[PDB]
């Protein structure tokens, strides 16, 4: 019935739901936008970092750092956690990864909030997740910076300070890094469970995640109560993408929908913008540069690096290397080789000949390509001058990219790409700004668009739609594209950051169970429909309400028949009268009297053994068990 | 309520496992397998026993499939196309990826024997499994409006899983093969506490001593330099073998050859490498820091019985005529030339099916009210059903071949509940009292209303009846009321703490109040009003009290 | 009642039968009858 909403991020939600005597959190969902006000972590400080000048302050310019006309924070990069400490997290029960971006931060609320429920997900989203924070602890540990810079969060410096810092909302709430033993203590709790697989919470709530199509493992989830079923929309795609391919059917007659996920600047098409990408690179190879694509290990990098090996393949420029350096990149590849059955029918034809998935895994046998877990790890005695990199955060805070384009930076002749639609890579490139670096910034967006939504929607209708206040509102680097614009029927409310919100929903009616001799004890008659009355115990245990054995009366009796029936009874002093306040009739048989009044009724019956039978007899010839 | 179950084949034997069931007049086909040896066209089940020709999917519309075992999928191909079969196919994702290049191979084997003529084909097997949906671990399919089919893990072999079958409040469980003693290279078959109405497992019947046994003999003849080869059919016990011998050398490190002949060797190591969730926790956690099924000890070429003995470890899986059978011409001969088998031999054969321990531990953890047996020996299931009732008195069957099984069961009636009688109900329960029920029917469905909710029908004519009971005596009114409120709170144990301002006692939802009588002054008279329940409980607790008092 | 009228309902929910199971006499059934 309640629902509370923790952080402001449209992709990357935090939220709890308050449903019957359960409660629910939905995502973690770390807000890594924090991070791109900091200064970056070079793998070997640079020069420019050294004799990059401070700012002013009149309360000491060694706190901050300025660049470009934009002050940067010269410490290590701290994290924007969701809102927590709205609602005591140690309460809630359970939480339902969706996919691996959205359980980043799980640490934070797993260990210093005192949690102590269970936590649930796919197999491929634990692993890829598991990847991905001990890579960004590698990234954060391998150049350890102090924490120098903290007076800077007060808001009356953060109102001195300019717009770039001064937009950042909730400074206070941010955290540093988190480490790997706590990454270990979180991954204990977690609770492996795949595809369309009920879950059962304390015999009260039935939970299953289906197949989102997005990337593989990322799953969306509902919730169900028999006669309550909420629905919660994660990043979810319809193309024809790797994964398994998205299910629809599942979601329908939905009470409450919560939306989540949609694409940053919608109006990029992912195919054209692979394309672009593909020809952007292709130049830079002609001309002689070095190509720089920042990217997670995940699906993305996956598809990518499939178009782009068809592409060079067609254009027959295999010649230059394929450099992808993560210290999990080998890990990333082959769990993306060994999860097939969570992939599409394609995939699944493939596999079931003995050839792997994936066509990378022939390259890598043939050589052609190549991946290292560092730089430092044999990787510079293989480096060659004409390639193409793919390594680091796509924050451009830490991570190989740092090194890799800081080498690359002057040089005009190499290029620079970016894919991740999760930054603004205006903000990334300031730090880095008086650069003739070639930056194109392309990003793939594979998740659903305003128009595939609104069609969802239509195609499902359901009673309600949540979604974050983003949604509602045009996006601002437009706000004139009213097509962008998520249309529902019903008014589709929606919240901002910290925004507790009711559900509408109001059913007031579970299920039971009933035994059946139960069932037998009626004896139903006709009145046109059936009628039925029982009288049963209630036990209950685990929230499973049942009935077993250890009901009103609506004698309806029509006058004339009554009449009858007495007279054809024989009983003696009979008198019919008709006067003002309806019939009444006196009988002194047993001193008995029989009123009728418009909107009342008495009944006067004696404690004679044979009249309380003869009256019995009486009410069950014309008695309805209701 | 009934529950059809008659299977054929395996009942009280080993092979040929077919299990037909219609829970609720759907038709589940749980098996299709076969047995080797029967030359008279055995191997299937009786098509003709569904109905003589006709439309198989018209009957069937789900059936399902243990593991690649030939016992367990022998008999699919035949079946599902000879016969005329296009309906669902639910089976494991491994299983499918495993199970074509066996049958296939065991149909060239039967073409070697030449009773190739009323037998499978290459292309309708293909055709056939192209057809077949896939399902994964766990998955809770819906296959039809009611029924819906999970899995559940097995162990026995990679992709072998049990099948968890629900419709309503039935629920019936086959596993076929499995296993609680976890492989070398697989994990436990694991289910939740299920508690369903019937359960169909299998009779048929120092692990790491064994282990132990097995290496320390290997590495003696390998330190030796003796060649001792390990001729195999079973691709789960060779794949175990290959795990336990490599990771055996790794650990001592020394560099002794060891490799594995067939290309079906390579094709299922291929399988293997590509479905990790379906292994143990070992190889599962490693695949981290490389993958285990890659190693040094890799694949065989021999020179065609021309590379000479020495060090080796070598598999080879003839049949029976298949596969290198010039190995044992090459090798032997001698002393020396070792060759052991499940200059001396022994029974290195490890029992992927588990013991009668594990099949109890099973049962005790599910506990079904009733229990089914096949696919082992007779003696074995006789005395496994005899140690069941024994220890647990519960339900058990021992159905031959054919036999025709039929349990009773109770179906459960959905319906709902308003939340302000649940509310109260809880309330009055945390802290004797029992509750009504009123329901209507309705189209398709059922639903309980209360009293007050029932009334919204309108119309609701309300009929109450008030009994008067009659009392003589000399006494005054409110003193001798104070006196009744008196003896009945002492009898009723304080389970009044409630009161009526106009000096009124109630107890449950009964009203005791002192009205005057209508004319006659000479004779006292109250009323009083009950339903039916409240009803028999007062004229119990009147007579009671007319039985003696201290008046 | 209302329990013999919802058997009722569950029964009409009929389909096909198989020839065997009407010719089963001791439960038991005879496969390849003509061998
Ligand atoms: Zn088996
Ligand atoms: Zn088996």
């Amino acid at each position: 019935m309640k629902l509370y909403c923790l952080s402001g991020h449209p992709t990357l939600p935090c939220n709890v739901l308050k449903f019957k005597s359960t409660t629910i959190m939905l995502d973690c969902g770390l807000d890594m936008t924090s991070t791109l006000n900091f200064l970056p972590l070079p793998l070997v400080q640079s020069p420019r970092l050294s004799n990059l000048p401070g700012w002013s302050l009149k309360d000491l310019d060694k706190e901050l750092k300025e660049c470009s006309g934009h002050v940067f924070v010269d410490s290590v990069p701290e994290f924007c956690l969701p809102e927590t400490e709205l609602i005591d997290l140690s309460t809630v029960d359970v939480i339902l990864i969706s996919n691996y971006h959205c359980m980043m931060a799980l640490p934070y609320i797993t260990e210093h909030t005192g949690f102590t429920g269970t936590v649930y997900a796919t197999e491929p989203t634990v692993q890829i997740g598991r990847l991905l924070m001990e890579e960004l602890v590698n990234f954060i540990e391998r150049v350890p910076k102090a924490q120098s810079a903290s007076l800077w969060k007060n808001k009356d410096i953060q109102r001195l300070l300019p717009s770039p810092l001064k937009d950042a909302v909730e400074v206070s709430t941010w955290r540093r890094c988190y480490t790997m033993q706590e990454v270990n203590s979180a991954l204990s709790k977690i609770q492996l469970v795949g595809y369309s697989q009920k879950i059962e919470l304390f015999g009260a709530v039935q939970v299953t995640p289906l197949s989102s199509g997005y990337a593989l493992g990322s799953s969306n989830w509902i919730i169900q109560s028999h006669y309550e079923k909420v629905s919660y929309v994660s990043g979810s795609s319809l193309l024809t993408t790797h994964p398994q391919p998205m299910d629809q059917a599942s979601l329908k007659n939905s009470d409450v929908l919560v939306l989540t996920g949609l694409t940053q600047i919608p109006t990029a098409n992912p195919d054209g913008m692979v394309g672009e990408f593909c020809s952007n690179l292709a130049l830079t190879v002609r001309n002689g540069g070095n190509v720089l694509v920042p990217c997670y290990p995940s699906g993305v990098i996956y598809d990518l690096l499939e178009c782009l090996y068809q592409y060079i393949d067609s254009a027959g420029l295999s010649s230059v290397p394929l450099y992808f350096i993560s210290p999990v990149a080998n890990s990333s590849l082959e769990f993306s080789q060994i999860f097939a059955e969570w992939l599409c029918h394609n995939k699944q034809s493939k596999v079931y000949l003995p050839e792997p998935p994936f066509p990378h895994a022939e390259l890598i046998q043939t050589n052609k390509l190549k991946h290292y877990p560092s730089i430092h790890g044999d990787f510079s005695n293989d480096f060659r001058q004409p390639c193409v990199v793919f390594t680091g955060h796509p924050s451009l805070r830490f991570g190989d990219v740092v090194h890799f384009m800081e080498l690359w930076g002057k040089s005009s002749l190499n290029t620079v790409i970016f894919t991740e639609p999760d930054f603004s890579y205006l903000e990334a490139l300031a730090p880095y700004q008086p650069l003739a670096m070639k930056c194109i910034y392309c990003p793939i967006d594979t998740r659903l668009n305003f128009i595939q939504v609104s069609k969802l929607l239509k195609e499902v209708q359901p009673l309600h739609v949540v979604c974050p206040e983003q949604y509602t509102q045009p996006p601002p680097a437009q706000s004139h594209r009213m097509d962008l614009m998520i249309d529902c029927q019903p008014p589709a409310m929606s919240y901002r950051r910290a925004e507790v919100l009711a559900l509408p929903f109001k059913r007031r009616y579970e299920k039971i169970e009933i035994m059946p001799e139960l069932a037998d004890s009626l004896v139903p008659m006709e009145i046109k429909i059936s009628l039925a009355t029982v009288s049963a115990v209630l036990h209950t245990k685990d929230n499973k309400h049942l009935l077993q054995p250890p009901p009103l009366l609506s004698g309806s009796i029509p006058v004339e028949q009554f009449v009858q029936t007495l007279e054809k009874h024989g009983f003696s002093d009979i008198k019919v009268e008709d006067t003002a306040k309806g019939h009444i009739v006196l009988l002194q048989e047993a001193e008995t009297l029989i009123q009728i009044e418009e909107d009342s009724t008495h009944i006067i019956c004696d404690n004679d053994e044979m009249l309380r039978v003869r009256l019995r007899d009486l009410v069950l010839k014309f008695l309805q068990k209701f | 309520p009934e529950i059809r179950v008659t299977p054929l084949g395996a009942g009280q034997d080993v092979g040929r496992s077919c299990i037909l069931v219609s829970i609720a007049g759907k038709n589940v086909m749980l098996d299709c397998g076969m047995h080797m040896g029967f030359n008279d066209d055995r191997r299937f089940p009786d098509f003709s026993y569904i109905t003589q020709n006709g439309r198989l999917t018209d009957f069937l519309d789900c059936v399902i499939i243990s593991h690649f075992h030939l016992d367990h999928c022998g008999a699919l191909p035949y079946f599902s196309e000879m016969v005329g079969y296009d309906g669902p196919i639910y089976m494991t994702h491994p299983t499918q990826a495993i199970c074509p290049i066996l049958l296939e191979d065991y149909r060239k084997i039967a073409v070697d024997k030449k009773g190739e003529a009323n037998f499978f084909t290459s292309q309708m097997i293909k055709d056939c499994m192209k057809k077949v949906v896939a399902v994964h671990l766990h998955q809770t399919v819906q296959v039809d409006d009611e029924l819906e089919i999970k899995a559940y893990y097995a162990g026995h072999v990679l992709g072998a899983a049990m099948f968890q079958i629900k419709v309503g409040s039935e629920s019936v469980v086959y596993t076929g093969d499995y296993n609680m003693t976890p492989d070398r290279h697989l994990g436990a078959a694991w289910i939740d506490k299920c508690r369903p109405n019937l359960l169909i497992t299998q009779s048929t019947y120092s692990k790491r001593c064994r282990e132990r046994d097995f290496l320390k003999k290997v590495h003696e003849t390998v330190e030796r330099g003796g060649k001792v080869l390990i001729p195999v059919f079973a691709l789960g016990r060779a794949q175990e073998l290959c795990i336990l011998l490599e990771t055996f050398w790794e650990r001592m490190n020394l560099k002794v050859p060891i490799y594995f002949s067939t290309g079906l060797t390579e094709k299922a190591n291929h399988y293997y490498k590509l479905f990790i969730p379906w292994t143990n926790q070992k190889i599962r956690k490693t695949f981290v820091q490389r993958n285990m099924f890659e190693f040094k000890h890799i694949k065989a070429f021999d020179r065609a019985f021309a590379d000479n003995p020495g060090p080796m470890v070598v598999f080879a899986t003839p049949g029976h005529a298949g596969q290198s059978l010039q190995i044992f011409r090459k090798w032997a001969g001698n002393e020396k030339n070792m060759v052991i088998m499940p200059m001396q031999v022994e029974y290195m054969s490890f029992s992927a099916h588990a013991d009668a321990k594990g099949i109890m531990q099973l049962v005790g953890q599910a506990e079904p009210e009733s229990v089914l047996l096949v696919h082992g020996e007779a003696k074995k299931m006789e005395f496994l059903k005899q140690k069941i009732e024994q220890e647990l008195r519960v339900n058990c069957y021992m159905p031959a071949n054919g036999e025709t099984v039929t349990l009773p069961t109770s179906p459960s009636i959905p319906v709902g509940i308003s939340l302000g009688l649940l509310k109260r109900e809880m309330a009055q329960g945390l802290l004797p009292r029992l509750l009504h029920g009123t329901l209507i029917m309705k189209e398709s469905n059922f639903r309980l209303v209360s009293s007050e909710q029932a009334l919204k029908e309108l119309a609701e004519h309300q009929l109450r009846f008030t009994c008067r009971v009659h009392l003589h005596d000399t006494r005054k009114e409110q003193e001798t009321a104070l006196r009744v409120y008196s003896h009945l709170k002492s009898v009723l144990k304080d389970h009044c703490v409630q009161h009526l301002p106009d000096g009124s006692v109630t107890v449950e939802s009964v009203l005791l109040q002192a009205a005057a009588p209508s004319e006659d002054p000479g004779t006292k008279v109250l009323l009083v009003s009950w339903t039916y329940q409240d009803e028999e409980l007062g004229s119990f607790l009147t007579s009671l009290l007319k039985k003696g008092l201290p008046q | 009642s209302l329990w013999s009228n919802r058997i009722n309902t569950a029964n009409s929910r009929k389909h096909q039968e198989f020839a065997g199971r009407l010719n089963s006499v001791n439960n038991r059934a005879e496969l390849y009858q003509h061998l």
